[PDB]
């Protein structure tokens, strides 16, 4: 069981700046079997990034990742009002696949 | 004298698809009555040739590609074919010239406690060639990152099991499949019937 | 269109056992995989167990590794995950995702996702 650290718990800043969440490993995960998820209130999680730092498809270039082996950092250039929800990280590594706390965006 | 056809249709265990022996047969006068006119078997389809002509007709070489497939997948067998045997296990060419034999083989292959034994190629990067071998275990990349031999998630074993039970239905009971091959190039022709 | 179309929501009593599907249209579903995701409503996302259609190897979460049984029906295109002896506090929204795999290659991420179910308890 890899426990997927999350900080920070809550999160409070107007649109426009910029972006940090964390999401922390117990261990060590290969930075390619990793993604990262939107879940909006009352809807369906949707993929942003996988592999750390590579974009996926459908997402504007403003969604950017920076990737490390226990250090993974999902950064918006500029928050949109569309992008407040729930983020969740999810390791691909090792069995089983744990998901993070989950950080809520809001102003 | 007479072929060693009883040899590779009596053999204890057959192989696994995926490495499918091949045995050259030359030098022997081959004897089609005995297996044509059996009671023993289920399919006995030829293609490009008619099935009482070879006896009369002569062959520089006879090859016999011994497999062990499921019921429903004997139909693959059979130039012009698609499918998980017939593009990645065994394929044949369009031009192919023999016979393809197969007989119900529920009895011998089957376990109570479970048949592992027999393994088929499930991922495959690209279709045969006629008559290639491939025997490779090398890790299936399914995505464009490296598995490094490790795997999980678009890293999985190209090999799979059949699983072959005593109540299963017909269609997914083990059938022995021999194809015999008839190659005729620029030799003599010392494959002859009686 | 590449979806994953599931079954609607279902509600039933505790000792029965509930039986949950998603039905793949438009992309090759034996290439994929379908990992099974359940989220309390309020709570984070707790990942049941993932399978390879295809080769049929099932891995689950250890925590509910007895009461899973997560087979596919490859003729139907369907992943099927069935729960046992269901609690009160088995009540969430259950989710399946597939990675959007073509024949020759698949996508590196879960791209697919499925609308939600809520099982009630
Ligand atoms: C190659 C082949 O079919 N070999 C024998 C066949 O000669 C025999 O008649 C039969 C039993 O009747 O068992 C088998």
């Amino acid at each position: 069981e890899i426990v997927l650290t999350q900080s920070p718990g809550s999160l409070s800043l107007s649109p426009g700046e910029r972006a940090t969440l964390s999401c922390r490993a117990s261990q060590s995960v290969r930075s390619s079997y990793l993604g990262w998820y939107q879940q909006k209130p009352g809807q369906a999680p949707r993929l942003l990034i996988y592999g750390a730092s590579s974009r996926a498809t459908g997402i504007p270039d403003r969604f950017s990742g920076s990737g490390s082996e226990t250090d993974f950092t999902l950064t918006i250039s500029r928050l949109e009002p569309e992008d407040f929800a729930v983020y969740y990280c999810q390791q691909y590594d090792s069995s089983p696949w744990t998901f993070g706390q989950g950080t809520k965006v809001e102003i | 004298n007479l072929c060693p056809f009883g040899e590779v249709f009596n053999a204890t265990r057959f192989a696994s698809v995926y490495a499918w022996n091949r045995k050259r047969i030359s030098n022997c006068v081959a004897d089609y009555s005995v297996l044509y006119n059996s009671a023993s078997f289920s399919t006995f389809k030829c293609y490009g040739v008619s099935p009482t002509k070879l006896n009369d007709l002569c062959f520089t070489n006879v090859y016999a590609d011994s497999f062990v497939i499921r019921g429903d997948e004997v139909r693959q067998i059979a130039p012009g074919q698609t499918g998980k045997i017939a593009d990645y296990n065994y394929k044949l060419p369009d031009d192919f010239t023999g016979c393809v034999i197969a007989w119900n083989s529920n009895n011998l292959d089957s376990k109570v406690g479970g048949n592992y034994n027999y393994l088929y190629r499930l991922f495959r990067k690209s279709n045969l060639k006629p008559f290639e071998r491939d025997i490779s275990t090398e890790i299936y990349q399914a995505g464009s990152t490296p598995c490094n031999g490790v795997e999980g998630f678009n890293c999985y074993f190209p090999l799979q099991s059949y699983g072959f039970q005593p109540t299963n239905g017909v269609g997914y009971q083990p059938y022995r499949v021999v194809v015999l091959s008839f190659e005729l190039l620029h030799a003599p022709a010392t494959v002859c019937g009686p | 269109q590449v979806q994953l179309v599931q079954s609607g929501p279902e509600v039933k009593k505790p000792g029965t056992s509930v039986k949950v599907s998603c039905k793949a249209s438009g992309f090759t579903f034996s290439s994929s995989a379908v990992q099974w995701v359940r989220q309390a409503r309020g709570q984070r996302l707790e990942w049941i167990g993932w399978i390879v259609v295809g080769s049929g190897n099932a891995n689950y979460a250890p925590r509910f590794q007895e009461r899973v049984t997560i087979t596919r029906d490859m003729s139907t295109n369907t992943a099927y995950m069935e729960l046992s002896s269901l609690r009160s506090e088995d009540t969430a929204v259950y989710y399946c995702a597939a990675p959007n795999c073509s024949r020759t290659l698949c996508y590196d991420g879960f791209n697919m996702w499925g609308q939600g179910t809520m099982v009630t308890v």
